[PDB]
């Protein structure tokens, strides 16, 4: 659910692109993998196509994570 | 089942409102302040120490030796609650239980 | 475009408010979570654990401990360790696999 | 000389005895850790003042 | 003179006043006063004698003190002595204020816990 | 020519440190964070003594860049150098920098340099003729970052008219320019528009209009303490006037500890001079130690001995004090609050008497307060035990005073509200200290395990696995 | 005999100390005799410095010709040990060069110059490898404190001093602190703790550079009376075997010791006030001389009225020599300030005693000094914040 | 020559007052997050850090060529180790306690290095310690 | 910093002599002026006629 949660943050803000990159920042970086995943797919789902240079800042070091 | 398995470690409403003992109550703030003094003794030491300490030595010279600021606070922590929690259910039993 | 700046200020401050709402909610559970993770860390001084002596403290979080098995390790010291414990000459139970002091 | 705790009614040519309560330690413990935490400010000014 | 109690010089100022004009508000300064001296009398004197009251009280005529005496409630004695037994109205030491205290107590555990 | 070197040298810096205040004004202003004008600001008064009529000149007419109506305006009013063998031409701004206009954030700042040295000229009247033009600057424009730079304008604004002793048309100014503030919510203006209010109100005794603007008006939390300390002290003594005495004593003690820890003497001494008549006003004894210091030993002499008068509870050493040091009290607008200290002479000397008579006669009372009949001793100690002062009743017929039996202090609730009080401020202290606790914006996370090192370890662990159990 | 042999150098002597504050004194400035033995260590010792300041601040005529004859030899002198100094750093070893900066620093500190001495001490200090030389130059520096009152100075040092002799264990340089503790804490008027140090050193006196045994006996009685209760004063003051050999030579401090134990209230007022005028002359007690005898005066009318439910006015101004107007305002001003637990009845003249319980008297000092450290705390706050 | 322009400009400075205030509050609350967020996630990883096997000490004979060094591991003899990419090999002086790696026995740590065998000669010697002002005649 | 120029900083005229320069816990007891107690004792002495 958690998971779920942060994943559909990005279905409310792709409308406004840049203010994804700045709910989920903090996320991101949790403790809990799954909010964490969530954070990504939020950035995804959000900045869809859109090329955001600080949704990918954010995930570039998410593809090094200790979680697979 | 989750609330079944809350009643662990739940005290009785006895206890609550069950006053410790006033004689081990002042000898345990007795005590404890007596601690505190000698703490505070050695607190004001490692102030003065901890000026000329290089950044190194700030936790390897603390290993082993005990730490007065760290013991003044779990002395702080210990007798304020103590104190609070036997002065207010000292207060509410003065009304709660009253015979007039 | 001076009506558009005034209501994107608003959607901002919003935001701010919705943003404040929830650090605050996280730090609660937080705490919540470091109880947890301390919690959970203590299986690491689960039994058996061979005993060691502790020889000198290298940096604040490893330590030179040498096993009662005749052997000096560099380990590293459980977080939760009470450092003020950790006296020259003092037997200290090490992981039985990986010497780490627990 | 403190031997025993009374006065002396000169007047009624009476002794009144007096039950003292011994001194409070706690009190004696709380005021010189008052003392010795104003040491700790005493130092804790001299690292406030150089360090800043 | 008034706040350090001087009354006798308050109603002295009647005579030495600079002017004529001061009269009026030196009568209405005198009603006050009035009340003012017997208020005292009431916590001060455990007793104080019917006669010997009339110069704290200013009175001229000793009928002024019976009309007063009743506007003000005071129970004569057979010894034309007046009894002012209300001390007894203590700060009422006698009740912990239990409700009070344990509101104290509470707040200090709350800026204790409730800071985090 | 070994003055004209030295101060040629002097001047050149003074010069560049006139150019370095004003690149934090501008970069204030292009970063769009008002808090840099602070610093231009906090060497304002170290600027202020380190400039002559050269170093005006050379900044007037080298900073604008542009002959508009303000370099018509202020350069009439400063000397001019002759012709200097080192013609260093002082020019900051070069090509467009020069063409465009200065900023109402910077021309505020050389205008006021200015005429912060025509008052050191005492040039009170060229003076005011500058700070009015000026304040035609800072009203026209809205500014957010201006506003910092125009606090500082309005309390050299109410200075220039100090020493013209008028300070009442400055009052409609003032008035008028805080409700400007106030509904911007400029913070810092406000602040000070509030303090030279109440010092324009206090200078003319218009006691009652400072209360009614301290009683709806709103001091911004987020102000200067410096202006805290103005603040402070100016509501203190309304209060000290209306017989606040109590909440007069908090403002005063709060005024002096936001006081600057090493400048600003004359406002210690003020201060502590209303403060020792306050605490001697509210019946508690003045600290010992701030007459020891060397600042305020000189100044607070005559309170020192008008402390010990009122100390030792005796009307004929008070009125000494008074008749001695009269007209100093009366020249430090103390005068009035001192004759209200003969009730408080009386008040601890009948303290004393109970504290030390169980029973004593009406006759002595008068005598060891030195009154004037014991008639009158009967009436001033009968309101003593009905205030509370002291606990005592009085034996009309025998003509004595027979003081109460003194209570048992620890076994009542005042050791209890005595330490609450003291033990709330402590709670307060360490909320303070733990919300002041600012943690540096670090890359958190970073301090965890590496990606690369980590990646080690599953390798590792993988031939671990694939030799050990085979 | 070789008593005085025994003390430490002295330097600075604390002698010039008693006399420069004489005549700060108004009624010894005019004294010729204390203007001549000041003078004689002045002369003696070539004090150009010190001759400098005493016309200064005493607002003296300085002798041009006796002035430049002992400015002549102090350069004379430094000359000489600044020209010892390099040969010993050219051809002798680390221990002669010590002993050259030392005696500059001895030399220095001896004519007054307390800023070059107390940098010439510093240097010393610095390459000084030996602990009780090290603490030489500690108690050099205690002495200088002392002749300046530098409070900074003696709670540096005094510090440092208790450091040198926890590591190398000197008793002997031990005892010799505790008369220079128990000096400051008179200067500083901590009456109790210099009755508990100069008790502990009675018997182990050896500080004579700062003063003389029975001067030292004289101010350890002082400071028992005040500090010390009825039982400790007799098991070491009263009963005290090395105290009461030197009371015999002191028959003014041995009256004014006895007066009191044994409620001799008339002759120890008499002798309470041959004291009072002793201590303002002395530079040491003079900032405390009217703390002490008001202290005093409160111990003997507390002594007289603790066994008594009730004394009249008249038998304690019997007692004490004074009359019944003297005793009435003695103790209303006494007990106004909390200090006497009794209360006058003036009508009857009668002096009723009270038996207040130590929980008030220490919940007033709890609320005093957490204030005065709250006070700290708000303050030091502040500070933090700007 | 404007309509609300002033009405919409006081409007807009109240919002942004207001916006920077909590801007700043936030990142307070911020850092106070993530140091909190910080220190659970480093007692997570911390379980499985104290599972790694712990590193062996050993004593530096003499460094060879090719980043190789000759150590005696306490009870097991001498080795020839390699050295970690963040360990100088001019920083590895003979006779230096070291932390080799468990398996691959790889010098990664230099150790505090051990008591002096002078000082440790010395100690059980035990000549007490003497100054020129303790010797008298 | 925005020191207190505006209020009338009375001149010092102090001694800097080192007037008092000491830490005590010192009371207003101490500055009762009176004459010394030997004075004090001495004028009441003679006033019982001895």
């Amino acid at each position: 659910v958690r998971r779920a949660a942060v994943e559909s943050l990005g279905f409310i803000l792709f409308r406004t692109p840049e203010q994804c990159p700045s709910v989920v920042s903090l996320l991101s970086e949790s403790y809990n993998p799954h909010v964490r995943y969530g954070a990504a797919m939020a950035l995804g789902i959000c900045c869809a196509g859109t090329g955001n240079k600080e949704a990918i800042n954010l995930l570039e070091p998410m593809t090094n994570d200790p979680v697979n | 089942e989750q609330k079944m398995l809350l009643n662990l470690h739940k005290k009785s409403w006895m206890e609550g409102l069950t006053l410790q003992d006033y004689s081990e109550h002042c000898k345990h703030n007795e005590s404890v302040v007596k601690e505190m003094l000698e703490l505070a003794k050695n607190y004001n030491k490692a102030v003065e120490e901890e000026d000329k300490m290089t950044p190194e030595q700030l936790a390897i010279k603390n290993v082993g030796k005990q730490d007065p600021k760290r013991h003044l606070e779990e002395h702080v922590d210990v007798l304020m609650t103590s104190n609070i929690v036997q002065c207010l259910a000292a207060m509410l039993d003065t009304v709660v239980f009253k015979l007039i | 475009d001076l009506y558009s700046r005034y209501k994107k200020l608003q959607q901002e401050l919003e935001f701010l408010e919705v943003q404040e709402e929830y650090i605050k909610d996280e730090q609660k559970n937080l705490k919540k979570e470091f109880l947890h993770a301390q919690e959970e860390v203590k299986r690491i001084q689960s039994i058996p654990l061979v005993i060691g002596q502790f020889l000198e403290a290298v940096d604040q979080n490893t330590a030179i401990v040498g096993s009662t098995t005749g052997s000096n390790y560099y380990v590293r010291i459980l977080s939760t360790i009470d450092r003020e414990l950790l006296k020259p000459n003092a037997s200290v139970a090490l992981h039985k696999h990986s010497n780490a002091l627990v | 000389d403190k031997k025993f705790h009374g006065i002396l009614d000169q007047g009624e040519g009476v002794l009144i005895i007096f039950d003292e309560p011994p001194v409070d330690k706690t009190y004696e413990a709380a005021l010189e850790t008052i003392q010795n935490m104003s040491k700790v400010v005493d130092s804790l000014y001299n690292k406030a003042k150089k360090l800043t | 003179y008034l706040m350090e109690g001087s009354y006798n010089k308050v109603f002295l100022a009647k005579g030495n006043i600079p002017a004529e004009s001061y009269t009026f508000f030196i009568d209405i300064l005198l009603d006050t006063i009035r009340d003012e001296i017997a208020g005292c009398i009431e916590k001060a004197y455990e007793k104080i004698l019917f006669t010997e009251a009339t110069r704290i009280l200013f009175f001229n005529t000793p009928k002024k003190m019976t009309d007063y005496a009743k506007k003000r409630g005071w129970v004569l004695g057979p010894n034309n002595y007046y009894s002012f037994a209300s001390q007894q109205q203590k700060p009422e030491d006698t009740t912990i204020p239990s409700t009070e205290l344990a509101k104290q107590v509470i707040e200090y555990a709350r800026q204790l816990e409730m800071i985090v | 020519a070994a003055a004209e070197h030295s101060q040629r040298e002097l001047d050149t810096v003074t010069l560049e440190d006139i150019k370095e205040h004003v690149k934090q004004l501008e970069k204030a202003v292009s970063g769009k964070e008002p808090r840099f004008v602070l610093r231009a600001l906090r060497m304002l008064p170290s600027t202020s003594r380190r400039l002559n009529h050269y170093v005006l000149y050379k900044a007037v007419q080298g900073f604008f860049t542009s002959n508009n109506a303000t370099r018509d305006f202020l350069l009439p009013f400063l000397e001019e150098p002759m012709d200097t063998e080192a013609d260093l031409q002082f020019r900051p701004r070069t090509g467009k920098a020069a063409s465009t206009p200065l900023l109402p954030e910077v021309e505020a700042y050389l205008q006021l340099l200015v005429v912060i040295f025509m008052m050191n000229s005492k040039r009170y009247k060229e003076a005011q003729k500058i700070s009015d033009d000026l304040m035609q600057k800072i009203s026209t424009q809205n500014r957010r970052a201006l506003d910092l730079v125009a606090a500082k304008c309005y309390y050299y604004h109410a200075r220039v008219y100090e020493f013209l002793d008028k300070l009442d048309v400055v009052r409609s100014f003032l008035h008028a320019r805080l409700r400007t503030a106030t509904l911007r919510h400029d913070a810092d203006g406000q602040a000070t528009l509030l303090n030279l209010l109440l010092r324009n109100y206090l200078h003319y005794s218009l006691y009652d209009q400072a209360e009614k603007l301290v009683s709806k008006s709103v001091f911004p939390e987020q102000a200067n303490n410096n202006e805290w300390a103005r603040y402070l002290y100016y509501t203190g003594r309304i209060k000290a006037i209306q017989l606040e005495y109590s909440e007069a004593r908090r403002t005063m003690t709060n005024a002096l500890r936001k006081a600057p820890q090493h400048t600003a003497v004359g406002f210690k001494q003020t201060v502590h001079k209303l403060l020792i008549v306050v605490e001697l006003l509210l019946g508690e004894i003045p600290d010992r130690l701030q007459f020891r210091q060397p600042s305020l030993k000189r100044s607070l002499m005559p309170y020192f001995l008008l402390t010990q008068a009122v100390r030792t509870g005796n009307l004929a050493k008070f009125n000494q004090v008074l008749d001695q040091f009269g007209e100093k009290f009366q020249a430090d607008g103390t005068y009035t609050l001192i004759i209200r200290l003969r009730h408080n002479v009386i008040k601890t000397g009948v303290r004393m008497i109970s504290l030390s008579y169980s029973r004593i006669s009406l006759a002595d009372i008068a005598q060891k307060l030195q009154l004037d009949s014991p008639e009158d001793a009967e009436f001033i100690v009968a309101k003593a035990i009905r205030d509370g002062v002291i606990e005592a009743s009085i034996n009309h017929e025998k003509g004595y005073v027979q003081s109460k039996e003194m209570i048992d202090i620890y076994s009542t609730r005042e050791p209890q509200l005595a330490f609450h009080q003291r033990i709330s401020f402590c709670l307060d202290i360490h909320n303070m200290s733990v919300k002041a606790m600012r943690f540096p914006p670090k890359s958190y996370n970073k301090d965890l395990e590496s990606a690369e090192e980590r990646r080690e370890r599953e390798q590792q662990d993988l031939e671990f696995a694939k030799e050990m159990a085979e | 005999e070789n008593l005085e042999e025994e003390g430490l150098p002295k330097n600075p002597d604390l002698r010039i100390a008693q006399l420069r504050f004489l005549l700060s004194l108004p009624e010894h400035r005019g004294d010729a005799a204390v203007r001549d033995e000041l003078m004689a260590a002045v002369r003696d010792n070539n004090m150009a410095p010190y001759y400098e300041a005493l016309c200064k601040s005493l607002d003296w005529q300085i002798d041009v010709d006796l002035l430049n004859k002992m400015k002549k030899a102090n350069e004379d002198e430094l000359k000489r040990l600044d020209e010892e100094l390099e040969d010993a750093e050219k051809n002798l070893g680390e221990s002669e060069i010590r002993d050259a900066m030392m005696a500059k620093a001895e030399y220095l500190c001896r004519i007054g110059d307390k800023e070059g001495a107390l940098t010439a001490f510093r240097k010393t200090y610095d390459k000084t490898v030996a602990l009780g030389h090290r603490l030489d130059i500690v108690f050099y520096l205690l002495r200088i404190g002392l002749f300046y009152m530098d409070n900074d100075l003696i709670t540096r040092n005094t510090e440092k001093a208790k450091s040198l002799i926890e590591e190398g264990g000197d008793w002997d340089r031990r005892n010799r602190l505790k008369v220079y503790q128990g000096l400051y804490c008179v200067a500083i008027r901590d009456f109790k703790q210099a009755a508990e140090l100069f008790l502990d050193t009675v018997s182990t006196f050896t500080s004579y550079e700062l003063m003389d045994y029975k001067t030292f006996v004289t101010y350890t009685v002082y400071v028992s009376m005040i500090a010390l209760e009825r039982p400790d004063l007799r098991e070491k003051v009263i009963k005290g075997a090395e105290i009461l050999e030197v009371l015999h030579s002191l028959p003014a401090v041995r009256q004014y010791l006895f007066s009191l134990y044994e409620c001799r209230y008339s002759v120890f007022f008499q002798s309470l006030a041959v004291v009072e005028q002793e201590m303002k002359k002395d530079w040491l007690f003079a900032p405390h001389y009217r703390y002490y005898v008001r202290e005093m005066r409160i111990h003997a009318y507390s002594q007289l009225l603790e066994s008594y439910r009730s004394l009249t006015l008249g038998y304690m101004a019997e007692a004490f020599g004074v009359g019944v107007e003297f005793i009435d305002q003695e103790l209303s001003r006494f007990i106004a300030a909390g200090r006497l637990h009794c209360k006058i009845d003036k009508v009857n003249e009668i002096v009723e005693t009270n038996r207040p319980d130590s929980k008030n008297w220490q919940y007033q000092e709890t609320i005093k000094k957490g204030d005065l450290l709250l006070n700290r705390v708000q303050k030091l706050s502040r500070v933090i914040n700007m | 020559g404007s309509g609300l322009r002033q009405y919409y400009l006081s409007k807009i400075e109240e919002l942004q007052l207001i916006v920077n205030d909590k801007s700043q509050n936030l990142r307070r609350l911020q850092a106070q997050r993530n140091e909190l967020n910080a220190k659970v996630r480093l007692l997570r990883e911390e379980l499985q850090l104290l599972q790694e096997q712990g590193s062996y000490v050993g004593e530096v004979v003499r460094a060879m060529d090719k980043k190789k060094v000759l150590v005696k591991v306490h009870p097991e003899g001498k080795f020839v180790v390699d050295v970690d990419k963040n360990i100088d090999i001019n920083d590895v002086t003979p006779n230096c306690r070291v932390a080799l790696r468990n398996d691959s026995y790889t010098l990664h740590k230099i150790l505090p290095n051990k008591v002096d065998p002078l000082v440790s000669l010395m100690m059980v010697e035990k000549v007490p310690d003497s100054t020129y002002e303790m010797i008298g005649g | 910093d925005d020191e207190f120029e505006e209020f009338p900083a009375e001149d010092w005229a102090g001694l800097d002599e080192d007037e008092d320069a000491h830490v005590w816990e010192d009371n207003w007891d101490d500055d009762n002026v009176e004459d010394d107690f030997s004075n004090q004792l001495r004028a009441e002495l003679e006033k019982h006629g001895y």
